[PDB]
This record gives structure tokens, C-alpha cells and sequence, in this order.
């Protein structure tokens, strides 16, 4: 249990390399216990630990005016709304009442939904640079029944309502109750965070819990992984490690050591050593 | 000056509105063309079976609503483009 | 404030009912919509062929009962919907 | 309560047929649906070209055949449809 | 003229020619027409040289400020681009925006010849790069 000895089984199932066995104890130590660690090849010389606390999935901007601030290409936003639309949005028509509302609220809008169409992406980019209203816009991440779950994921973490026809509500109906919200979002060319969002513990622990149930009910490898990933979504964490070295063939040899050194690990802190 | 004959009445069509309800600002196709105008030329009256002519229900000035069809027509008089239509294509009068 | 030209009749469709014959609530196509409407404005008369005019027998504040159609128009007086409609699209009065 | 305008008139549709001819039931596209039916109530009149108003030769009380088509209207009154149709697609009248 | 490119990098050369010649680009996704197009959204130069092949603006009247801030933009995407054929075009972007262009032909008498010594000079190119860019020993 203690990172000591967790270092010493890293070690040695990497063939006797220390920093490969610090690296994972520092990552199982930072990502927790419910977080998930992958290895992935690097661009430098050097092994190099990247660990992401919160949400993220990957989906990007749908129009570049929506930065803000060019130093970095991003979008931020403090303080927005998460409006969660269970649907393709191509006219403008629908979204005019929730806009005014957050027009007259004065804080910013974030629209997560399965499409946006030209002409509502025109509207908001047209509306964003006048100062009227910040709004950005992305895709709803997966494709499927696992895109439903993962909206419904937000929408618990940040404390709002999906809005889908399936269940029986209309986006013109939304008001400012079926909108979450959250502390920061930052919006990259590929991925998108949310950062600190409210939401009432006990629905978290309820939603990680019928996850474990559906994980414990689960035939194929690829689903527990996805349902592993969503946990860690949820309520720990995802970090990532990158494996350096100057060739290829050497690169492929590295990262052999590193995976088996991780499976290790896990194996040794479930079930202990000899 | 342009003068219509019988029942035609000339008008101009209102800007179309940008901000609707608030400072959201509309552009394309959300922007449809606006059904309000106001008259400028009416003409004499229509012409009954019997003969005799009865003069029009729209006075210049008012601010008339229409509909957009087939029997409305669009000319360029005077680097200024207005609309030709008969009485039956009026429907309410602002006011 | 809008008044009609001759035979038109100005009106609101009422909300469409969620509850049919009891507590099921009907949600998408099902709920088809209202074809009840108040009047709110009455044009003076239809014009005859001779020319005299005659007054419309639907009188505002009453319930009407109409069939939609291409004839039917819908425009936006004060942020609201309302119907500018012909007389004959009429079918019956409520009480 | 509900009163027709002008020349219209309010029917009720009898219940289709099951046993023709016999004990025999149909069921089926081959019931085909009641063109007979039962007058409810029955509006003031036609208006003629020069203005003054006929009464309709139909009566409340009486049985008569209509053709189905495009001008006549099926309204749901009082949980129960009626057909909102002119009295110039009423074909005969029984007895 | 046509506009160079095609898809996304058609429209960042685009709006390097208005950051350049000190204009604004008529595009419906932003929400203006060209009907309303006014003499602010027209850039200017000082001389324009058009063939069958290149066009050529020289001298584009624009604040500089606007020049270094775009090729600032320019280099952190250029920090951030994985394959070299990526770099290599902002690159080009970088250089025609603040530097030059300079094309070496080799001249040789047959076709095997050519190629030995285009290789030649590749290779001195390369080399003089690195040594700018490390030193030497």
C-alpha cells in the first residue's frame, strides 16, 4: 500500500529502471484511486509525467472568432452556463429565448450540443464580437448511446438538465434551471475542460456507483476501459505518460517495459506481494 | 411622381429589423423580409361591372400590412425601390 | 392597434391542450394544433358586386371555429401571434 | 353549443354497417365508411350576389346523404366528431 | 486574381493580405455583405505586378504592430505542429509576411549531373542552417 514499495515493484518489473517506478508512484499517487493511467509515445528524450484534474473530452471550437484571447488561441470563459442539447441545431429560432435570458443574467453561455448548422454558428459569432453576449459552441462528445451517457455525465457534474425530445422537453421551453454551471472553461483546437463545476455530492457519488454496478456486469475489455474512463472522469482523474527515447526501435522497447511495469503495479496494489 | 391606375396602390417596405426582443442581432435567412410598408400613391378606384367607381379604403400615409406574392411587383423609380400591388393584397392597416 | 380591410377578420388560436379526456398528456405530433380562435379585430363589410357594403356577422369577442389553410396568415403584433384571416375560412361560432 | 355560418351545416356520421344482406360481418377496408348522416344544426343561409339571404331547404331533424371530399371538416365537439361541410355537397335527403 | 490556397490555409493567406495591406475581408461567416462594403474594408499598396502566373503586391501600407502580432500568432502555432510539411508552410506564411523568398537554380549540363550536385547543395543548405542554429566544432 505505501508508494514505497509500489516504486520497488515499477522497478523491478521494468527490468531494474528507477525513474520508470518513481514516475508510476507519483502518478498513482496524484491521479488516485479511481483514476486511470495510459502510455503513449513522446517527441522528447526525456520521460515526462502530464496528469489532467477534472473533465475533459475532445472537442474543440466550432469557429475560431470565438477567442478571445490570441496569446495562447483559447477560449475562456468564467463563470459560464452549460446549456446540454440533446440535438441538431440548425436554425436560430429556438435558442432566442435562453439568449436573451443570459443576455439580460450578463455572464457567459457555453453550448454543448450535437451540431450547430451555419446559421446559428453565424449568429453567435456575429453576436460574441459585438459585446452582446460571450458564447462558444461544441460537439457532444462520442457518437451513440455512450454520447447520450456522457451528456448526462455533465449534466449531473455540473448541476442541469439535458434537454432532449426523447424525454419530452423543448428547447424554446428552457430557462435558467435546465442550465449548468461552472467555475472556468477553456476551450483548445481539440479539447475542452470544465473546470470546478457545482453539483451536489451525493448525485456524483450516485452516478459512480451504478457506473461500478454496470462495470461489475461487463463481458469485454474495451467497455470496462470506457466505463473506467468515465469514472475517472467523474470523480478522479487521467494522466498520461510519455516515453522518450531517440530511435523507434528503442522507443517500442521502452514502452513494452513501461506498460508491463504499470500492469505491475496495479496487480501488486490489488492483491498484494511476495 | 408615379400614379397608379384603378385599384393599384404604390408602396415602400420597412428596413427589415436587426434586434428582436434584446440586443440579439439576427442575420441570413433568420432575418425574413418585413411584411410592413408604408403608401405613397393610390389610385382612383376599382372599376365596377355596372360602371361606376368607388374610390380606395387606403389613404396615403397609413402603414399597411401585406402579403408577398405573385401580383406584388418591385420597380426602380427614382434610384429608390418600391412595390406595386393591388387593393385584394392589403390585409390590416397600423393604426 | 390593427384594423382589417373589408371582409378580414383578425384572431389568436388558443393553446393547444396537453390532457385528452384525462391525465394522459400528449407530446410531439400527437397534440395537432388548435383550430379555436378569439377575435380581436373586424374589418366594416364585404363589398358587392353593385357596391353597397354589408357587415360581417361574427362580432368581436366571440369563439370562432376555422380551417387552416393557404389563405390563412400569420403575423407578429406585439411580440404576439395573431391570424389575418378571410371571413370564409370561418365555419362556425362557439355559443 | 356550436351554430353554423352562412350556408353551412353541422352532421353527425352514422355508424358503418357490419352485417349486409344477411349474417354476414364485414370487416375491413370492406366496410367502407357511412356516406349517411344526421343533421345537428343548420346555418342562416347562403348570401346571393345582390345581398339579401335565403334559407337553406335542409332542416334540423331530417337524414341526408353528403359526398366526402376536400371542402367537408371533421371537428371534434364535446368528444364527439361531427363533419362541418356547405350545403351544396348535401346530395338528398331521406324520407 | 484568384485566392491562393485551398480550405483553411486559403483563408489565413487571405487574411494575411488584409493584415499586410491594412483591410478587411468580405466573408458571409462573420456577417457582412459586399453590398455594404465601404472604403475602410478596401486595403492599399503601392504597387501591384500581375502575370499569367504570380501576382506581386509591393510595399502594403499597414501599421506594423498588426505585422509582428500576426507573426507572433504565426510562431506558436509553429511551436505546436507535428509534421514538418505543417511547419514548413507556416513557415512560408512567416517569411512572406516578414521576410523573403530566395530560389536557387543549379545549372548542369545533363540530367545525372543535375541531380548530384542538387543533392550537393541540399545537403550545404541543411548544414548551414544547423551551424546558424548550434555552432560549430
Amino acid at each position: 500500500s505505501d508508494s514505497k514499495a509500489i516504486a520497488q515493484v515499477g522497478t523491478i518489473s521494468a527490468n531494474s529502471d528507477e525513474t520508470v517506478g518513481k514516475l508510476i508512484a507519483e502518478a498513482m499517487d496524484k491521479v488516485g484511486k479511481e483514476g486511470v493511467i495510459t502510455v503513449e509515445d513522446g517527441t522528447g528524450l526525456q520521460d515526462e509525467l502530464d496528469v489532467v484534474e477534472g473533465m475533459q473530452f475532445d472537442r474543440g471550437y466550432l469557429s475560431p472568432y470565438f477567442i478571445n484571447k490570441p496569446e495562447t488561441g483559447a477560449v475562456e470563459l468564467e463563470s459560464p452556463f452549460i446549456l446540454l442539447a440533446d440535438k441538431k441545431i440548425s436554425n436560430i429560432r429556438e435558442m432566442l429565448p435562453v439568449l436573451e435570458a443570459v443576455a439580460k443574467a450578463g455572464k457567459p453561455l457555453l453550448i454543448i450540443a450535437e451540431d450547430v448548422e451555419g446559421e446559428a454558428l453565424a449568429t453567435l459569432v456575429v453576436n460574441t464580437m459585438r459585446g452582446i453576449v460571450k458564447v462558444a459552441a461544441v460537439k457532444a462528445p462520442g457518437f451513440g448511446d455512450r454520447r447520450k451517457a456522457m451528456l448526462q455525465d455533465i449534466a449531473t457534474l455540473t448541476g442541469g438538465t439535458v434537454i432532449s425530445e426523447e424525454i419530452g422537453m423543448e428547447l424554446e421551453k428552457a430557462t435558467l434551471e435546465d442550465l449548468g454551471q461552472a467555475k472556468r472553461v477553456v476551450i483548445n483546437k481539440d479539447t475542452t475542460t470544465i473546470i470546478d463545476g457545482v453539483g451536489e455530492e451525493a448525485a456524483i457519488q450516485g452516478r459512480v456507483a451504478q457506473i461500478r454496478q454496470q462495470i461489475e456486469e461487463a463481458t469485454s475489455d474495451y467497455d470496462r476501459e470506457k466505463l473506467q474512463e468515465r469514472v475517472a472522469k467523474l470523480a478522479g482523474g487521467v494522466a498520461v505518460i510519455k516515453v522518450g527515447a531517440a530511435t523507434e526501435v528503442e522507443m517500442k522497447e521502452k514502452k513494452a517495459r513501461v506498460e508491463d511495469a504499470l500492469h505491475a503495479t496495479r496487480a501488486a496494489v490489488e492483491e498484494g506481494v511476495v | 411622381n408615379i400614379r397608379p391606375l384603378h385599384d393599384r396602390v404604390i408602396v415602400k417596405r420597412k428596413e427589415v429589423e436587426t434586434k428582436s426582443a434584446g440586443g440579439i442581432v439576427l442575420t441570413g435567412s433568420a432575418a425574413a423580409k418585413s411584411t410592413r410598408g408604408e403608401v405613397l400613391a393610390v389610385g382612383n378606384g376599382r372599376i365596377l361591372e355596372n360602371g361606376e367607381v368607388k374610390p380606395l379604403d387606403v389613404k396615403v400615409g397609413d402603414i399597411v400590412i401585406f402579403n408577398d406574392g405573385y401580383g406584388v411587383k418591385s420597380e426602380k423609380i427614382d434610384n429608390e425601390e418600391v412595390l406595386i400591388m393591388s387593393e385584394s393584397d392589403i390585409l390590416a392597416i397600423v393604426e
